[PDB]
């Protein structure tokens, strides 16, 4: 279930960014510039912290368990232990295999998108003032400083939707 | 390890023209922003300019128009200033910076310095 | 243009003493203050950023705190190290604005 | 897989989940109201029922088995069938553990969103005079009554723009 | 996690795209034709192919087993092997059957939508002729020829906007 | 198990003011619209008016402006009616009804009713 | 805006008899109908929701149908707890109105 | 099997009309379209129209206007064509043909022909 | 219109030579075009569509090619069963138009 903005419209991102997993840059013009977010990467590592809890630590305790190794043959019910645990194992091995690819792929496709609650909250005052932009560098019409990126990644900002001088 | 590899000292004329260099090392050149530091001696650090190695955006100081200049290399990962008529003002030690993007602007590793001395004699 | 004015031109203080140096911007800057040590020899480090956090590798006896237009940095247990020229900067808006910097030196 | 509607701009929603799972809210001057997308509701308890399908009933007829309950110690095969039973709960255990995982974020991931229906609906009708909007509620310009409403709900709609006024 | 095209607004679909899978059909002053976006069936192609590189090839050579088939009763230790290998045949066509279903649903999930890149192409330039259309089909003001689909093709549209019909 | 406690009977003057209350409990208050139905003695039931408990959207009868008022508490989960102007006429048995949200207004669950007589003796 | 009228005033039937009762709406009020139980103590309380599904708890011979302006509500065995008054409401447009009433004796 | 079966001969007066016949088989007949090329004795392969077997869009060559027209039967899975105000010029082999969606118009599937002639005798 | 032309008449090959027929169009006609063969029985067959790949069937010996005006369609080695006429079509802008025909014969 890919979304197709990391690998889509994102084309590369930008490496200089140590303060989270997503971005918000501008071109104010006040000078251009760059901040994270606050509650998306914060969800990203929560939901990363999730999934390792059940990854890193919780193993079983298992203590004491069949021989897994053999010197000489016996037969019978020896290849039998040695079929048990290589089913085990390519059970086991499959199943992890299986849980890497299944949450690698949940992690791409979950990292991905949800640059929409940016797209809603820029809409209804971007939508006078020369229309929108459906891509991740939206042409904002709303001439505004940094001040006003603040109010876009502070999630609390009003719609002055810009009057006149718009569409041609 | 990143490192801000910077050029020895230079004595020219005054009015003449200098081209200093800040060869960036062990990180990508288009990533972090580049950014100068003049500082006189015995007196404050003081804001040259700001530049992108991404595509060449230029920001520079209100007293420093016609007077630096910031071009970027981005093959050899490396930073330029040029500097046109000079003075005997001019002469400090100039500190190659890198930096957060844009305005936020931390200076998280600097440069050693270049001994730039513009006299006459 | 913010005219930024360090509090004292030079402070001493002895070896395991609290010092503690503040700055002073003529506008609020927000969160946007960055000190920088300058050695004797002449090495130059970035030891806040955004007003609150450390830069990697610096000790942990450094802090700065402060908001709007007062700010502060407090170094808790002094060392043989720590004696150096110390200068914060402005970053709200351009340019950035350095300080008048403060030699600390050993009593 | 999230789409960011439930946790995302359906901020509270309202507790009427008593004819259906989905709703229709909405505004008038004859009064405001709820409904239920019988559409919608219909199909996400489908692929509920089609979960439970393969869970619920339908159990794996297992007669006769080894002896998992013991006793005094025996040594070997005693241990191999301890073992071996250990490890089918180990791995049946992982398996319902990690069914329920995915089934319930795919019940989370297939709940969510499909407001895209009745947002293409209306651009239509909201291209026009004023503009859409998303954040929390659905607002729609076009003044009428119940009865449009229920060609909304009854997804038959006509796309009548009231072209008097541009966007004020 | 379903995105509601291929079941949703691509409501019956034509059947003659043999060349791909995915296509952008229009109609013009001279003459209605079809078309084959070779990056996403390529993309779609790459990842079947990409799942069945774990699936169609490349097995695990497993030489020597128990023996499965079985004769007259023997002991405990013929209905341990009886119960491993059915608890190993259990245990794998559950893995197979959820193998099936986890892939064929991400395969109905991925081969859906991934249309948003055609809209965010087309907004800039749809903007302000008439809106914004968003139905299934573009109803795309560009007065244009089989010159500006292939450039839809190519993914190389310019934005030459259509000031004549601003509203109606 | 959910029931809409009211008061007791109770009497005033003829142009007097009276509240009456309406305690909703087993359910969540801002969930389902509260609803008041007048029966007067031997005729039929009418209708009075309709609240929103999450955020007090009220549209009243025609015949009610002026004469009642419906407030709640949210703290509570109670509902109240302000009476103004009274008359012998108003002498009936006062129900509170819980209700489906909006237009649609199928009363789920009923009130025992508090009997309001207006007289002067 | 919607005036609503009982058909029978008063209706008497007895005990296992299968009894009908109907009331007009004055305009079409699409499918909103509310069969309301006025007991002879007071308790009121509602058996048919949306004209044509009835209230959980309210036993399945209370059973209601019709569309357009011509409701009605049938009873198919009725009982010794069953003689009580009848309301029917309409709540298409507002204001909502009740029936006329009439009241279910044992003959 | 993929096969446009296709009429027989006829022979008419000048200026009558005839209709044509080719039934479409093996294959859904709203997928892909019909084409139908005329070919007189001795001479080149002429491109007279297309048809939309899922809407009936009518697309026809500019130099029959008014003579040739396009009909289909969805039903019975059949392709139709009627002729008007024929002439001694229009003795020819009519082609049914199957055709790509639109304007691309490559004739994955052809028929057998028609021999219609046009003569007094 | 496009006035489309092939310029050979007829040609003449031996079995298992190699033949190339060519065709010419009026205008740029981009990347569709089509192959027809006709044997002489009145059985017609495409071979190239697009202008470079073939129809399913059609033996691997067949090959056409060309971008822009000019076009060919190339034999590797001849048959006796591939003594046909060959038409050339252009389909970019409505009418489609056919080439003239060229008969090929056996030497
Ligand atoms: C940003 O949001 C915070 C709380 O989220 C609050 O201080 C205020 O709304 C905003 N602050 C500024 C300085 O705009």
């Amino acid at each position: 279930g890919i979304f197709g903005a990391i690998a889509g419209f994102i084309e590369n991102g930008w490496e200089g960014m140590v303060d989270g997993w997503y971005g918000f840059r501008h071109q104010n013009s006040e000078g251009r510039g760059q901040a994270a977010d606050l509650k998306s990467t914060q969800a990203a590592i929560d939901q990363i912290n999730g999934k390792l809890n059940r990854l890193i630590g919780k193993t079983n305790e298992k203590f004491h368990q069949i021989e897994k190794e053999f010197s000489e043959v016996e037969g019978r019910v020896q290849d039998l232990e040695k079929y048990v645990e290589d089913t085990k194992i390519d059970l086991w091995s499959y199943n992890a295999e299986l849980l890497v690819a299944l949450e690698n792929q949940h992690t791409i496709d979950l990292t991905d998108s949800e640059m929409n609650k940016l797209f809603e909250k820029t809409k209804k005052q971007l939508r006078e003032n020369a229309e929108d932009m459906g891509n991740g560098c939206f042409k904002i019409y709303h001439k505004c400083d940094n001040a006003c990126i603040e109010s876009i990644r502070n999630e609390t900002y009003d719609h002055n939707v810009y009057r006149d001088e718009a569409l041609n | 390890q990143v490192q801000l590899q910077q050029s020895g000292a230079e004595l020219v004329m005054p009015g003449a023209s200098v081209k200093l260099s800040c060869k960036a090392s062990g990180y990508t050149f288009i990533s972090y922003w580049m950014h100068w530091v003049k500082q006189r001696p015995g007196q404050g650090l003081e804001w040259i300019g700001e530049i992108d190695p991404s595509d060449s955006y230029t920001n520079y100081n209100q007293k420093f128009k016609g007077k630096a200049r910031l071009t970027v290399d981005k093959s050899s990962s490396t930073a330029y200033m040029q500097l046109s008529s000079l003075t005997s003002e001019d002469s400090a030690v100039y500190y190659c910076a890198r930096g957060y993007y844009g305005s936020s602007g931390y200076f998280d590793v600097w440069g050693t310095g270049t001994t730039v001395t513009v006299s006459s004699a | 243009d913010i005219q930024m004015t360090q509090t004292t031109s030079s402070l001493s203080a002895s070896l395991g003493d609290r010092v503690t140096i503040s700055c002073r911007a003529s506008q609020d800057i927000s969160n946007y203050l960055n000190w920088c040590q300058q050695k004797p020899d002449g090495t130059i480090k970035l030891l806040i950023y955004y007003t609150s956090r450390l830069h990697s590798g610096v000790p942990s006896r450094f802090s700065g705190s402060g908001s709007g237009t007062d700010y502060s940095l407090t170094i808790s247990n002094l060392e043989q190290e720590d004696i150096a020229t110390y200068f914060c900067q402005q970053s709200n808006v351009l340019p950035r604005t350095f300080g008048g910097g403060t030699k600390l030196e050993i009593k």
